[PDB]
Parts: C-alpha cells; structure tokens; sequence
C-alpha cells in the first residue's frame, strides 16, 4: 500500500466517524469528538469524490444540526479543518461554525 | 478611545471583574486583578506589538533582563490568586509574573520581563494557565501511563514500581538499592518529573535507610508489606533523619492494631495518609478519621471522586480482582457513608490533596478531572461557599486547585521547585482552553519548553487540521528530555554523588523541609477537627455534626468530551 | 476429549500443611468494636491488643491455616483457632516489637505484652 | 489440616505429580519435584505471607543474602527439569532456585533467597516459567521485528544485517568493520540481547578476521556471497583462532562442490548448519545429511515447522519472490520428502535447534510457537516417546524446550550467560499462562526487570481492562535498556577496547568455548547417525531405515488465538 | 477532536469488534480475541448509551454463548473488564465468566 | 485480547479495505492503495474462513478487475502478498498480477 504517516493517521478519523455514525443511528445525541469526526470524515470523503473546496465549505455546514448533538457542542466547534488529496493535489478545507 | 468589554475579552482574554465558566461545570472564576497597562498589552503576529523597536526591545542581550519565553495575557488560576498577567520564563524557571514588553516605549513593564531578540512567545490570551499537577500516588506499572498523565495536565509523578510486578501493582514501592538505581536510570527516558518511594518496611534502620541513600525521595508504608507498629516506627525514624516524606496505606485488617494503634506508632510525627477515605485501603472502617489530625497530610485517590450512582457497584466488582468472610471484608471496606462524607470533607478543606493511585486503584489521567467534578458537585449540593463574593466561585476554585498543585508539593518536600505559578519556581505550566479546562490540556510546558500538545495533522499546511490529538513535542526528544524534567532525590543520595554514579543527566531536585510541616501548612485546606466514624453504622461526624451526602446520576467533564 | 487450553490434571490425594509440628487450639475474643483479620504467618502473641486470649499460648506460634489466608473476627466474636509452631530459627523481629529475638524468651515477651496492654497476659 | 490438590493447585500452582496442558496442544507436563515446605509457601498481597516480621525478613540489608526479586511458586520448564520452585534474582542474575522467604520463622529457606526490604515480588503461581528464547538465525532488516520476537518469548537475537539492504535481506551478515560498528551502536537502542555475525567470505585471513576484531560475535557463510571451499576454510581458520561460531548456508547450486566437498572443506571443525532441511538453502537435495555428523550443530528455520497441508504451496510461491531451469531448481529445493523427515529428525533428537530466519525466509515471532506445534504433531503421529512415564510428555518437552533455549546458547558460545534457568545465569525469564503457553508471553524479564508485557488500558484503575496487548515496559526505557540487555562480542574485540571506543553502555557478553563442542554437547538432542538422502526419489533413511511422515490439515496454537 | 491516549487505543477495540462481528455474520465460530473484542466493545457502547454498571454486568453474560465460539474459548475467558465514560464519569465494568 | 504487534498492524489493513469498499460502493474507480487493501483483506479473511493457500491464489486474481480501478493501477500492482493464520498456522499467500 505504501502508507505514509498522514495516511495512517487519517484512517483513525474515518474509524471515529464510523463509530459516531453508529451511535447516531441508535438515537444518541452526539458529543464533541463524535461531531468533529463525522464532519472531518465527510470532508475527506468529499475530496476523494472529486468535489471542489468551495462545495465542501458549503456542504460542511449541513452535515449535522444542533438537534443531532448535545447541548453546548455547536458552540464548542468554531471551525473544522481537514486536508485531503483532491484531483488537483492536497488542499485545506475549513468549515466555519459547521453546526447551527 | 474605549473598547467594550466583550471585544476586549475576545482579543486579550478577560480582565478585572470578568468571569469564565470552567468547562461545562457551573463553576465561574473571576479575574481578581490585572497587571497590564490598558493599550500596551503584549501580543505577537503580523503588525502586532512584539516587533523590534516596538514591544520587542532591539538593544539588550539575553543577560540584560531579557526573557527566553513570554506567555502573553494569561488568566492564572493558582492558590496565590486568580488574575491576569504575562508570565516570563528564563533558564527554565518562572522569573517574572507581571507585564512584559519594551521599557523603551511602554509603561508598567516589569523590569526583568523584557521581550528581546532572545524571546520566544506563547499567546495565552483566552487561556487559563495553572501549575502542572503533582500526583503523589503513582504506581509505575506501564510506561504508557505517562502520556495519560500529561494529557490531563500532570507534570510530576511521585510513587514507586518496577513495572507490572505484583509488588508494584499493589504498592507505590521501588524496593531496595538495586531496584531504585534501575528505575532512576529508566526515569532518564520518561518526559515528566519523577520521585521514587522505597519500601517503608523493616525492623532495623539500615535496610530502610539504604534505600534513601541509593536515591529514593521518600518511603511508602503499605499493609501488603506489613503495615505493623515496627515498620511504621522505623520508617518515620528514617524519614526524620533523612528529611523525606512517608506515605501510609494502613492495616485495613486491623491485624496488629486499630487506627489508634497506628496513630500511637506514628507518635505525632509527620505522615502523608494516602486514600484517606479508605476504599483504596486502611483501617476498616474508620481510617478517614486520620484527616482530623494536625500531623497528618491527608490525600484522596481518584475513583471515589466524586460520589456517583455507579461508584459503589464499580468498587464492589473492582474488589473481586482480589477475591462469607470475603463479603464481610468487602462490606467493611466499600462504604457509601465514608465516600459520601469524603465529598464534603474536600469542600470543607479537611482533606488537603488529590492523587490518582494510577493502575493500582485509580486513573492516571483523572486527578485533575475529578477534582473539578467534585467542586462542581459540592456547589450544586451545598451552594456557593460562605466565603464567596460577586457570584464567583474563586474561593472554592483556589481550595480545589490547591489539592493537586501546591499541597502535594508541600507534602513531598518539593514546593521550592514545583506546585505553583510563582517567581523562582520551575516553569511547569499547563495552558487550557476554558471549554476543555480540567479535561484535555492544550499545551503542557516542562522546564520552559512544550513537552505535550493537542495538535493536528503533521503533514498539513498549518497545525490545526484533523486529527487533533495529544502528542509529545520537542521537549521530550533527544537530550532535551534531560533539561526539561527533574528527578527528585534525598539529600543524602545527592551528597553521596548518586547522579554521577548512575550517569543521570536529568535536572536533580532536592527533597527537603517535610518533617517540620503539618495540616496547617496545607494551602486553603488546613482544617483540623475531631472526625468520628460510628463503628456500627459508619455514620461520619465532624465535631458532633453528622455529614451525609448523596450520589449524582450525571457529571460535567464526561460524555460531552470523551470518545469512549 | 474436550480441550480446555492450559488445564490442570492434578494428582489424587491431599497436601498436609505444617506437617510434623505441634498444634494447639485456643479460644480468642475480639473485644473491640471493629473487625480484625489475622494472617497465616503473624507471630500470634503480637496480634491486635484488643484480641483477648491466653497470650502465653501464642508465643512461638502462628495460625495453622493455608499459607496466605487469614482468620476473621467480627466485633465481639469469640471463636477457637488452631495454631502451629514457627519454624526456621524460631526468632521474631519487628511486628509489634514484643519479641525482637528468640521466641524462647517467654517471660520477656509477656512482660512487654502486659506493659503495653495486649489482652490476656496472666 | 490438609488441602485437597485441586484447591492447592489453584492457590499456589501445581505440585509433585500434577500435570498441566500446554496451550491447546495434547502435550502434558508433570511437576517432577517441588522445593517448597507445605504451609510455608511464599505469596504476596493483603494479609499474605511476604510481610515484615513474617515471610519478609525485617533485619537484613540487601548484601545480607537478600534478593532484589523473588518469582514465587514458578513451574519451571527447562532442559534441567520440570519442577516447582521460587526463583531469586539479584544484580540482574538468577542467584537462587529453591525456597524464598524468612529463615526467622520458615523451614527450608534457601540461604541466599531471603525476602527483605530490598525485594520485589512477581507472583508466578499458576504460570510456567522458561528461559528466554535464543534465536541464532536473525536478519536485522526492520527494527519492528524486535517486539515481534519479545511477544513470542525470544530474548536473544544472533544474526546480521544493516536494515533492508539486499545483502541483509538475503544473509545474516553485517559486513566489515564499519557496518559492524554502526550496528553495535544501533544495538544500544534495541531492547533485546544481540550478537552480530560478520561476512564469512574471503580467500585471505585478514579481511575476515578484522570483522571479529571490530566486534562481531561470529561469522555467517552464505552461498549468496560464495559458499566456496575457500570461504568455508578461511572462516573456520578465523573461528578456531578467535573462539567464535560459524553458521553456514551451503552452495544449493552445487556449483563448486557437492555436500561431501563442503564437509571436506570443513575438515572436522565445528560449524552450525542453518536450516539443515534445506528449503531455507543448501546443497540440493541432500544438505540435511549434515545433521548426522558429530562436528555439526544442526538447526531448522521455522517455515517448514511442522509439515502441514499448506507448507509446500506457500514455499513454492515464496521461491517466486526470487524468480524450465527455474521449475527444476524449485523442484530440487522444495521437497515434501525432506520436510516430512525433518519433523521426525526433530522428534528423534537428530536436529538439535530451532531458529526463525526472521524476514528472510522465517517468522521472527514463531520460533517458540512452531517448536511446540512440531512436538504436538509428533505426539499425535508417533505416540508418547518410549522414554515417557506417568502418561506425561516431560521427555519430549525437555527435548523440544532445549531446541530454542540451551542448544542455540551452547552453539553460539554464550550458554555461560543465557539459555537456561540455572543459578549464575542472566535473569532472562518468560512467564506464560498455560492457556497461552508458547503463543503469547505474559511477561518477559530481561536482566531482572520486566521488558515486555501483555497488559491493558494504561488509563484504567487497574491494568487488566481492555485492550490487553503486548507493550514495552520500564526495562526498555531511558538508560535501563543498557543494564537489562547484553551485546555479545568476540574476546578480541573486548580485549581491544571496542566497547569504550564506540561508547557502548550495554552489558558486554564474551563469546567463548564454541570450538571444543559438537553434536554430543546438544542437550537431549545429541544423536549422530548416517543420514541417506536418495538422489532420485529424495527418500530419507536413518541407518538404513526409511523415514516418512505426512502433513496435517490443522495445528493447535493457531486459529483459537490469533486475530489474523 | 482532542483525542487522548485511551481514546486512541480504544478505537482499536471497536475495530476488532466490527471485524469479529463480520466473521460471525458469515457463519464462523469465533476465537478468543474475537470474542473478547465483541464483549468489550458491547460494554463501552453500553456505557455510551447511558446504561448502569449493574445493567452491563448482567447483559455482558449474554452477548455470546458457547455455540458462538470455538471449543475451549468459554473456559479461556474468566473475566472481561472495560473502563468507559458513563454519564457520571469513567467507571470499570467486570463481567465474570461472560460465555457459558 | 492479547494483541501482538502483527495483529495490531493488520487491523489497519481491514480498516483500509472497509474504507475502499465504501468508496467503490459509491461508484468511484479505486486507486493503488485502495486496490491493494481490498485484495489483501480478502486474502486474510479467506485464511480466517479456512480456505487453502491454493484457493486464495486463484480467487485473489478475481477480486477486482481493470474496470474497478483507475488507469495504470493494474500495471502498478505486480503482486500482493499477505501472511495470515490458516487452520494449519501462518502461511504466505502471493497473488501475481491480481488485476487484469
Ligand atoms: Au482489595
Ligand atoms: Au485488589
Ligand atoms: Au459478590
Ligand atoms: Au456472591
Ligand atoms: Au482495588
Ligand atoms: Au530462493
Ligand atoms: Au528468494
Ligand atoms: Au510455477
Ligand atoms: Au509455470
Ligand atoms: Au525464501
Ligand atoms: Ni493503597
Ligand atoms: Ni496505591
Ligand atoms: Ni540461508
Ligand atoms: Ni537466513
Ligand atoms: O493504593
Ligand atoms: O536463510
């Protein structure tokens, strides 16, 4: 596979996101790290799909809403950032205030 | 030109009279005073103040009152106060708390806090800064335990162990000269401060004392090695001669004596009483009465902290990794009445310290976490303390922060080096985002260099992208691990040249002044009293008054934060 | 045929502990209001002061129970226990500081016991 | 007072006549004798025996016959016997095997096995304890290989390599003075014992010998560097002068000679024949005939161990990470007849040693695992050995444990330090739960300190919660890695001061006494015989008798245990 | 996300449990580590759901039965322990003899 | 669980394979590391199922075809090798040219 350090670390984010999504599927309001994992994994999968940075900046504001997360979590998350390989190479996505 | 307060606090962190919530608790701390000059605040970045000819002095060499590091705009939470200041570090020590910058052009600059060519900057605006936590009940069982401790703001581990040997798994003991030397060598590779306790057991002086001369920093008396009148007496005779502390886990079984017998053997000498509530060990059922005595420095371990709906059940099966005589023993040992009363004794300043009991019956990364959970539960049940003003919890906050910073340092004889944000002390500092306060440290500074940080993708353009996790930083790498950490040792081992003999390159700290202290020396936690524990009902009274509390179903600093 | 990984097949019979040593049965009372558990290998005369028994009969002895187990006395409980003889050099040091030498020194042990208020010295 | 045997074994581990299953195999070992005094067994914990004034002596300083560490109630499995004892360690060496405790009050205490203030305790009741494994066929290709080895109970790596260079990927060779010095320096960071083999190739003495003087512990002759008559002869001349061992992987191609030519070049001198069956390399097809000669110390590498339904297929495609002439070569090299016979030669004591061939054609963490699989397969096919009594497999167990402990140590010239649980030897010890025996070590002790352990969550109240995995312990951290591990070196390099010259801080072990040994010196595996390998059919005969075996579809110590 | 060391390690347990559950779904009798992973992950997810220690001590005895695992596995597993964050903080769950 | 080093590492391969399979399910042509993960995990799960080395050498040539992967990927992958515990212990599987 030739995994480099970032590829190994980022597998963890996907895994946390899978864990969080199962928790959400069984009706739990999500916590801080769960919420961050879900939105971060959404961004990296979006880049893998070939979306633009601009699309992911918009879509990242609509992955989770306040009713999906515990009290205070929306206000704990000011930004989520992720770097991933787009068709045109690595780019940084920043989503400001992803959950209202 | 005026700045309203909301914007001021956003930009520079809060100022006098402003309050900050601690994580998701209902505890509020209030800025008591501020060392700044409004308009000359220090800050770093493009077009900001700490630039050559401006807030950064371009004239002075590092020797001329210039800092190695300035933490700008820190909200300090310490036994000495809750206040806003810049913190200046040099030669790995806190040298100035005040107002940093350039006396060329700024008013109110603390004279030894010049930002110069030699000065690094950490922005602490919007952060709370505390001393590193001092955990005095550590079992050295698994080296993975160190990062766990660092991630929750702990910077000093005092205890014993050789790894997952049964002696070490039960007791904070590194026994005898050879095991001690081996663990001092091991310590060279651990990115945290350390002091090692020898076995406080024997009926002749020399087998005990030789551990102190070999480089132990104290002793542990533990019932599993025989917490008899003789072992107690010989250990304290050694400690009085060597100027080190003794910790005790007393005879739970009451085999050779009851509590009054243990106090008689102690004979008015100083001792640190571990897990004084007694679930973690000690004279059944009345050990907690220790915490009323003037010569006792009392600590809690953390699993009883604070009292919750799951506490008793978890402790019940926990005492089966151990197992009619068994049930009776368990029932005599795990007591809702004493665990409940332990909450209130903390709030009253009768139990002076927290600690983990890491990997033996306590959680390496939860001393700080549970201190604040306890304070929050006490505010919810008891209301603001009488002493409070302004609707703040400053008094309770100073009482509780003392339990894991200054009080263990005093008890162990190391408060001249560590345990508080004061000028002259080693620069072990923890930055916290208020939203993560007491849960997950932002940056842990050891001897003036960052050792541990929650930080993101190392392959990214900037350090904030995911995944953000706890990681060892440059203070832990190569030879810098030696300069940023302290091995605490007995005066005799130092005078006998043990560091050179073993090739230790770590900073060597001297244990001293811990025979001449008592309960009264515990900051904000100095209360002596008659504690009665009813032998039939286990009801706890303090000067004739019954102390009851009740368990809570939920805590802050829990499911909002943790992935598991 | 069912395989339990790492299982024992122990041989037939029984293990006699402390074989060939004199045994002594005595009555012992917990006069205290808190429970007392006594381990297999503590010099019996040096146990908790509030245990009342004939202290002379504990000298040079320990409980005749499996190594590492303990007898339990609830508050106010009186019961019989069986003692066996100490072995090796038959010396005790430390513990409660009643012996600090040969267990043969009965009079000196009992004098210290009585002075410090270990119950049941005649 | 009597204890029935089931409860006795539960509490203290088994005693004389009791049997224990090895993992999920059908091998049973029986306790041959027991050093205890019934009723005075040592044990540690609350109200237990090793307490001051009781089983722990309170009088003696560490010098007075007092141990640094006691393993209580160990079931030892060793070439020297299968028996119950306490094991006492001091200064990192095994000093006493017998009965530990306090001569004050206990009968039968071994005089130098006093538990004192200085003594740490490991509870070994219910564990099997063996020597650390000695792997003499190691390619140093990937540092991740060390934990793999530790997790399966290996404590000494002998071999060669500079990392994943093609020379090292094919051959256990660190070539020449500079590569050797560099790898001795590297070794300072590896938490296992090490000895390095130079290149056993050349036609003049000096290019070979200078490797020994630079600090190699032996030589490797490998066909990939030219396993010619000259290289064989010069290497053995060097080895006879330097008192180190030579390992050989002979000329598979028969280019410069057939097997009889290789034996002529050897000329009756001592040599260790690697992967003697020959799939791992050597004169096609008859290399395995080496194992009959009195001057040959024969080892197997592990992928042929034992013979299973998938063995041939895996070896066939394995020899394609390599590739009519190719097929013929492969068919001449991968032979069911010799692999089958290799099983039986192990069982008969004709092949004396196991080894890995780690990362070149063998598995770093499966030397011990496959030794027991082989013994279990042989019992299933051949029945109990003639020599057995009492329905036990003690004889086979001693023959097989010898193959990876004492016999490699003898062959390499290091059995004065390592390879068995005997008084006077270095305290490299592996504890095993019987249910995991030979699969996953519980605790690996290196020089008297735990180096590696299967242990759980470092953030937990106790060390048993999930996840339980193999982890490095304190023996591996900081400077303690130097005191707990041995670099084995030639006498000449030691006399010439190479350790000081390179700044090595590890314990330095001397290679010696390996020119004056033969097959007869292999414990329980000392059989010399005429081995015939038919050149047409590859049929194997031993003194005129045909040896056939068959592959098995399933092994114990496999899918019950492993996640992948 | 701010993962601490325990949060990173414990992701592995969830992952092993997912692997084991797929193995069970395709009809395999489970081995020792598979069984331990499934029951351990069940406990930590139970704590995340807000169950009590007492409930999980009972339920943990019924997650796998002897017919779900290979010969000898029930007898290999004397206890399974896990710590997780309950609504009232970290607590230890021990399940004795989880598979009969 | 008693995980050894290889068991911990190999969890990562399963995880990469799960990630790759989700990517394939949403219609992406797979890349080099994704392809290697899928075929490697297939082999280790095959060994866990009790298949022979010979079966997995054949089946591994048919897990992904050229239409499942991006241009050039078939030619990038000359062999995939994996070791796993078969019913008869650890064995090595090598699949030559797994994707045509
Ligand atoms: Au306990
Ligand atoms: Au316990
Ligand atoms: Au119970
Ligand atoms: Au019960
Ligand atoms: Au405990
Ligand atoms: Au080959
Ligand atoms: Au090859
Ligand atoms: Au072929
Ligand atoms: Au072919
Ligand atoms: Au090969
Ligand atoms: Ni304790
Ligand atoms: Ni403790
Ligand atoms: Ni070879
Ligand atoms: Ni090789
Ligand atoms: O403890
Ligand atoms: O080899």
């Amino acid at each position: 596979m030739h995994l480099n350090p970032a590829e190994k670390e980022k597998l963890q984010i996907f895994l946390a996101s899978e864990l969080a999504l199962k928790r959400k599927a069984r009706g739990l309001k999500l916590n801080y790290p769960e919420a961050v994992a879900i939105i971060t994994s959404f961004i990296m999968e979006g880049a893998r799909d070939g979306k633009t940075v601009a699309m992911l900046m918009e879509e990242g504001k609509h992955v989770l809403t306040r009713d999906d997360v515990m009290e205070g979590v929306p206000e704990m998350i000011d930004d989520i950032q992720a770097e991933a390989t787009f068709p045109d190479g690595t780019k940084l996505v920043t989503v400001h205030n992803p959950i209202s | 030109m005026k700045i309203n307060r909301q914007q001021y606090a956003e930009s520079y962190g809060p100022t006098v009279g402003d309050q900050v919530r601690l994580a998701d608790t209902d505890l509020w701390i209030e800025v008591e005073k501020d060392y700044t000059t409004y308009g000359d605040e220090a800050n770093f970045g493009g077009g900001k103040v700490l630039r050559e000819g401006m807030g950064e002095n371009g004239t002075y060499t590092r020797t001329e009152n210039v800092l190695d590091l300035l933490l700008t705009n820190a909200l300090i939470l310490d036994y000495t106060g809750i206040y806003k200041a810049d913190i200046g570090v040099k030669d790995g020590y806190i040298v100035g708390i005040g107002k940093g910058g350039n006396p060329d052009i700024m008013d109110g600059v603390t004279p030894n806090m010049i930002v110069g060519t030699a000065t690094e900057v950490i922005a602490a605006e919007g952060k709370i800064v505390t001393a590193g936590g001092i955990d005095t009940h550590v079992h050295f069982i698994n080296p993975d335990q160190v990062d766990v401790a660092l991630a929750n703001g702990i910077t000093t581990l005092f205890g014993g162990g050789t790894g997952p040997a049964e002696g070490s798994k039960a007791t904070t003991v590194t026994p005898g000269p050879w095991n001690i030397e081996k663990m001092l060598k091991s310590t060279e590779g651990l990115p945290i401060n350390v002091g090692i306790l020898g076995k406080g057991h024997g009926s002749s002086i020399a087998p005990i004392m030789e551990q102190i001369d070999a480089g132990a920093a104290g002793l542990k008396i533990h019932e599993d090695w025989g917490a008899t009148p003789a072992s107690i007496d010989r250990s304290l005779t050694v400690a009085d001669e060597a100027d080190v502390q003794v910790a005790i886990h007393s005879d739970t079984l009451n085999e050779a004596g009851f509590l009054e017998d243990t106090l008689r053997a102690i004979n008015g000498r100083v001792i640190h009483s571990f897990h004084v509530e007694g679930a973690g060990g000690g004279h059944a059922p009345d050990i907690m009465a220790m915490a009323g005595h003037p010569n006792v420095l009392p600590s809690s371990t953390n699993p009883t902290r604070p009292f919750t709906v799951n506490t008793i059940d978890e402790h019940l099966d926990m005492l089966m990794v151990c197992h009619p005589e068994d049930v009776a023993f368990a029932d005599s040992r795990i007591r809702p009445e004493t665990i409940a009363a332990e909450d209130i004794l903390h709030d009253l300043g009768i139990i002076s310290m927290m600690s983990t009991d890491a990997l033996a019956m306590g959680r390496a990364g939860e001393m700080v976490l549970r201190t604040w959970q306890t304070a929050d539960k006490m505010k919810k049940q008891r209301g603001p303390l009488a002493e409070e003003k302004n609707g703040s919890d400053n008094f309770r906050a100073k009482r509780y922060v003392s339990k894991y910073t200054i009080n263990p340092a005093i008890a162990q004889g190391i408060a001249h080096e560590v345990g508080s944000i004061e000028e002259g002390k080693f620069a072990d500092l923890v930055l916290w985002e208020p939203k993560f306060f007491g849960v997950k440290a932002d940056r842990v500074i050891k001897g003036g260099i960052i050792a541990y940080a929650q930080i993101g993708d190392p392959s990214a353009s900037i350090p904030t992208p995911q995944p953000v996790m706890g990681r060892r930083m440059y203070g832990t790498v190569g030879d810098l691990i030696h300069d940023t950490n302290i091995t605490f040792m007995s005066k005799s081992s130092i005078q006998q040249g043990v560091p050179a003999k073993l090739g230790l390159k770590r900073r060597i700290g001297t244990v001293k002044n811990c025979r001449n202290i008592g309960k009264k020396d515990m900051k904000w936690n100095d209360v002596t009293t008659d504690i009665d524990i009813n032998p039939e009902t286990y009801e706890v009274k303090v000067d004739g008054e019954v102390l009851t509390c009740e368990p809570v179903k939920e805590l802050p600093m829990a499911q909002r934060y943790f992935l598991f | 045929n069912y395989i339990v990984p790492g299982e024992y097949r122990v041989a037939e019979g029984e293990i006699e502990i402390n074989a060939g040593r004199e045994k002594t049965t005595i009555r012992v009372s917990n006069t205290g209001d808190r429970p007392i558990q006594v381990g297999s290998h503590i010099h019996f005369v040096e146990v908790n002061k509030e245990l009342l028994f004939d202290r002379a009969e504990g000298i040079g002895r320990r409980l005749n129970i499996p190594s590492g187990t303990a007898a339990r006395f609830e508050p106010g409980e009186e019961m019989e226990v069986e003692l066996t003889e100490l072995g090796g050099n038959r010396e005790v040091f430390g513990i409660s500081d009643l012996t600090n030498g040969s267990v043969d020194n009965k009079e000196l042990i009992l004098q210290r016991a009585k002075e410090l208020g270990y119950k049941g010295v005649e």
